[PDB]
């Protein structure tokens, strides 16, 4: 009673404190800053290649390190790995669950992993002994559905779900190495710091949370947003992230200067973005949106510059290669473009 | 008047290739486009092509000038071209209406019943029977023109005309006449069973579409047809040469006219837009 | 140069039996009809199901193949997952009509479901699977409807019902308030695109497949109708 | 006890040190024209060299 | 931060009249349609009535209707809820619920047991 009304008190005047200390430190706004740098231009991106084997709405891709062979999962229960450079497709491995939400590619290359509505986070074996692709484990400790997998090696994946939780998980024994929670609604995206030490999620509350691997706790806090998060992506230095919400709004956040930095948004989108990715030098933040086509920021003055297009249906996944060669982005009309 | 003829000619035939070569070039180069009914629009297409490219242009200028300006192998290969380009161009619209009919009476099973493969193989076997039935003279005014007085005319055997002229014409407009009563019968229960739905609590399309189609493929087609087989069932008495000419010059504008019916659809009005 | 050139031909080799494959899964997949199948904790779905995070089901009428789902393994919160099912043939929402108290939220959830962006096409088969205990309840006539809905008061039946030869008119009544609430609620916004079809339902009910066999196949063939510019 | 761990969850979280955000801004600056020269997709690359 | 804070009353005497007030900050408020929400005493969450962006499509639950009125203002950022004729039945907690995603005319999973962007709430007790 009267103790939960002391602590409510004691918490909100914290609150307080923090906003005065993150404002005191707010000398200039990076829009003042970069008043002396030229801008870039006008990108103008074609369609290089087209991707057309999935039946259903495509829900995720991922590349390869090797930025030629890229995955992508579709919820006609397919998950086809296609060599970009050919157009060729090397494998087609048939999910037990049609609705499948993610998938991701391991670094080194050998195994793939998937999870969507089933609870249960797939990993298949590519490089078997007898040249097929068989389930070499399956993840089954969240209860929620699962929208997110990223590996961080061949045996420790990191897997976000819509149960407000994300798990480190280790593939040879099966279990959960460690447990993230802390999350108001459904969490929805993670990305990993290129050190792979830590990590970002961003979730259905409108803030995005900083996780460090080795500690299992909450590190970091940044809410900026006004609706839910559906994307997130790091800066390629690992120092920033940015975010993408069902507000129409892009929002660029530092982890030292706990300060949103950019606001990516116009007066004439009020579609909420599905995706986002950097460059590789990152200068150029792609997003997809619910207006059927994708957008091309400038990462410094938040200027649009270049816009995608093409897709019969919304922009679900995007993604940008290792070397930085070429961007390959998924829509709910079944085929994948790949820009360059 | 020949002066006004010659523009008509023109303008009818810039229309046609324009028009089927848009249609061809949005079918290839759009993977939304690219319907199991599309297939059989592109058939369509290509064949009002190819008679806007080949026949048309020949067949009026004879029709204007009383004189063949080609020789007897120039004629004989334009005359079975023009049945050809002729008969499947008709035949392919009979299988555009079977399709409809069947997509909109059995359409839980139209998923599974016609795929890409079927739909192909119908359109080469169109095609198929189309050269069967167009190159059945090369294998082979009385006898008058058939001795080179430099004159193309349709000096046919009565029982070839009437076999042409049945499965050209005949045969596919019984069909899609039936087909598209049906459809049209279950469009109006369907539309009166939502004018009752839909009023609880405070037009005809199918009618516009049908008859447009129906009306445009009968008004441009049957008087030929007709005073071909009156012709072949009588002769010269009964109709003139320049009467069967002109006819035909109809039916070419029918198949100038088709490509802007089959694609009047919303995703192909944006391919239009996107293309022009 | 040769060792590549072979690289090059197997992996086409490749291709060519994947998509081999790949044209088997689509004659496969394009044959079979995906239907979502969501209701409430009361609603007794499960009871029309007569067969980890869903529960799938496979049933067969008239050798066509509907597959139809349960979602039960995530929370209450929908507004995420629901989008992945935007390209079902309809969505099967159940609900029961004899918990007065639970039913405007059932309004609100149908309501939701129809305004939605990625839903809007998709149309709606609603169930209502209490009606023996509805008329019970409407019979013993202690619990009124008029206490939760102030308009049921000046209702009347509309002439177009088809009551049961032997029902009391008072159930009736109810019946077709509440089937006429759920319908004023779909075609408020409904612009031709997507449709409502309620029907009454008991639990012991055996033509609970037909009902959804011939539902679906006005669907799809309405929505041919309106692809040909023909409606 | 759940109104204790969202205070001291907020307390841990008070205690970091913040950086100017005009520092954290030319450090975006360096890296960004440093990597520049290395982005494809920023400065198009002739068709020679180009997988695509 | 998107914030949703309510004042209400405390307790009033059967058939009384209470204004109840929702300040929200955060957010753009005329883009986002707001809701109310209640929690009675060992009972779920339920709907009691929401306001369009600008005002013009009002609507009610049906026990809640003929007696108490919803109304926005923008200029303000706030949100107003005028109870009359209250019942016995009317006591809970009134929580001032905005929605998801803005611009849309359908507002889903709002009723939810945890749901982000809704107030701390109100209690409203009345009682003799
Ligand atoms: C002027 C002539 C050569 N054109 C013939 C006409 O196009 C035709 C087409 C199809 C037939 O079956 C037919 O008897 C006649």
């Amino acid at each position: 009673q009267s103790e939960l009304d002391q602590l409510r008190q004691e918490a909100e005047q914290l609150k307080n404190q923090i906003r005065d200390a993150r404002k005191a430190c707010a000398d200039a706004t990076l829009s003042q800053i970069t008043n002396n740098i030229d801008p870039v231009g006008r990108i103008q991106m074609r369609t290089r290649r087209t991707l057309r084997g999935h039946l259903a709405k495509i829900y995720a891709m991922h590349w390869g390190t090797d930025s030629r062979l890229l995955v992508s999962a579709s919820q006609d229960g397919k998950l086809i790995i296609w060599d970009s450079y050919t157009t060729n497709k090397v494998h087609a491995i048939p999910l037990r669950s049609s609705w499948v939400m993610t998938c991701a590619y391991a670094p080194s290359g050998n195994y793939v992993a998937c999870g969507g509505l089933d609870n249960i986070c797939s990993i298949y074996n590519l490089k078997t002994r007898e040249g097929n692709v068989r389930v070499s484990r399956e993840l089954a400790g969240h209860t929620g559905y699962l929208s997110c997998c990223r590996f961080l090696d061949d045996n420790q994946i990191v897997t976000s779900s819509g149960d407000t939780t994300c798990a480190l998980w280790d593939i040879e024994t099966g279990q959960q190495t460690t447990t993230f929670t802390g999350h108001t609604g459904d969490v929805m995206s993670l990305s990993l710091a290129p050190d792979t030490r830590l990590f970002v999620s961003g979730a259905c509350d409108a803030s995005a949370k900083l996780w460090d691997v080795r500690e299992g706790m909450c590190r970091q806090t940044f809410t900026g947003h006004e609706s839910d998060i559906n994307a997130i992506c790091f800066f390629p230095n690992g120092n920033a992230f940015a975010t993408g919400s069902d507000d129409a709004t892009c929002r660029l956040f530092d982890l030292r200067a706990d300060q949103e930095l950019m606001t990516y948004s116009h007066d004439n989108i009020i579609c909420g973005i599905t995706s986002v990715s950097f460059s590789k030098s990152g200068r150029l933040l792609l997003a997809g949106y619910d207006d059927f086509n994708c957008n091309v920021w400038d990462a410094l003055k938040a200027d649009r510059a270049g816009v995608l297009a093409g897709h019969d249906n919304r922009v679900s996944c995007l993604g940008v290669t290792d070397d930085g060669m070429a961007v390959a982005t998924g829509s709910w009309d079944s085929f994948l473009k790949i820009w360059n | 008047a020949v002066a006004l003829a010659g523009a008509l000619l023109a303008l009818e035939v810039l229309a046609t290739v324009g028009g089927n070569l848009l249609v061809i070039v949005a079918i290839a180069r759009t993977p939304r486009l690219q319907t199991m009914t599309n297939v059989f629009v592109t058939s369509l297409a290509t064949a009002d092509l190819v008679v806007g490219l080949l026949v048309v242009p020949p067949g009026a200028t004879l029709a204007l000038t009383g004189r063949w300006p080609l020789g007897a192998t120039g004629c004989e290969l334009w005359t079975s071209v023009d049945v050809l380009c002729v008969t499947a161009s008709i035949e392919t619209l009979c299988a555009l209406a079977v399709d409809r009919y069947l997509a909109v009476t059995n359409p839980l099973r139209y998923g599974a019943l016609v795929t890409k493969r079927r739909a192909r193989a119908a359109v080469v076997l169109v095609w198929v029977v189309s050269a069967a039935v167009s190159f059945a003279p090369i294998m082979s005014e009385a006898q008058r023109c058939h001795s080179n007085p430099h004159c193309c005319a349709f000096a046919s055997n009565i029982p070839y005309a009437l076999l042409s002229s049945s499965v050209s014409f005949y045969l596919p407009l019984l069909v899609m006449l039936f087909v598209y009563a049906r459809v049209f019968l279950v469009a109006t229960r369907q539309l009166r069973l939502l004018r009752r739905e839909l009023g609880r609590f405070p037009e005809h399309r199918a009618l516009r579409t049908l008859g447009l189609i129906v009306g445009t493929f009968t008004l441009c087609w049957l008087p030929f047809f007709v005073a071909n087989v009156m012709r072949a069932l009588g002769g010269p008495s009964l109709v003139p040469s320049p009467a069967l000419l002109a006819l035909n010059w109809l039916g070419y504008a029918n198949s100038a006219f088709n490509p802007l019916i089959y694609c009047r659809s919303p995703d192909f009005r944006s391919a239009f837009r996107r293309l022009l | 140069t040769e060792d590549q050139r072979n690289e090059e031909k197997a992996q086409r080799e490749a291709n060519k039996k994947i998509e081999k494959q790949l044209q088997k899964d689509k004659q496969v997949y394009r044959a079979t009809h995906r239907l979502l199948l969501l209701g409430a904790d009361n609603s007794g779905k499960s009871t029309i199901v007569k067969q980890s995070g869903i529960f799938e089901t496979k049933f067969q009428v008239d050798k066509v193949n509907f597959h139809m789902f349960d979602v039960g393994g995530q929370r209450d919160e929908r507004r995420k997952w629901i989008q992945c099912f935007n390209d079902v043939t309809a969505i099967i929402f159940v609900v029961d009509s004899s918990d007065y108290n639970r039913l405007q939220e059932a309004l609100n959830l149908f309501k939701s479901i129809w305004n939605n962006r990625w839903l809007r096409t998709i149309s709606v088969i609603l169930f209502l699977n209490k009606q023996d205990l509805l008329a019970e309840k409407v019979l013993a006539g202690k619990s009124k409807i008029e206490d939760y809905f102030p308009e049921f008061a000046r209702y009347t039946t509309p002439e177009d019902a088809t009551p049961e030869p032997g029902e009391d008119p008072r159930v009736t009544r109810a019946k077709y308030f509440i089937r006429d609430e759920f319908l004023r609620i779909s075609t408020a916004s409904g612009d031709g695109r997507h449709y409502c079809y309620p029907h009454f339902t008991c639990a012991v009910d055996t033509e609970n497949a037909r009902r959804i066999f011939n539902d679906c196949r006005d669907i799809i063939q309405r929505m041919h109708l309106r692809q040909y510019e023909l409606l | 006890a759940q109104a204790r761990k969202l205070v001291e969850q907020l307390k841990m979280e008070a205690n970091i040190d913040r950086i100017k955000v005009s520092k954290a801004a030319a450090d975006l600056m360096a890296y960004c024209e440093a990597h520049a020269k290395e982005d494809p997709l920023l400065t198009p690359v002739p068709a020679s060299e180009n997988p695509f | 931060q998107v914030q949703l804070q309510e004042s209400g009353g405390g307790l009033v005497q059967p058939g009384g009249s209470l204004r109840l007030s929702c300040a929200a900050s955060g957010f753009t408020f005329s883009n986002y349609k707001m809701n109310w929400v209640r929690q009675a005493p060992g009972k779920g969450l339920e709907w009691v009535s929401d306001i369009s962006q600008s005002g013009a499509s009002i609507s009610y639950t049906g026990s809640v209707k003929g007696r108490f009125t919803i109304s926005r203002d923008n200029a303000k950022n706030t949100l107003y809820l005028q109870m009359n004729s209250l019942k016995p039945e009317d006591t809970a907690v009134y929580y001032c619920a905005r929605c998801p995603a803005p611009f849309t005319r359908d507002c889903f999973d709002v009723t939810s047991t945890t749901y982000a962007y809704r107030g701390q709430g109100t209690q409203v007790t009345v009682s003799s």
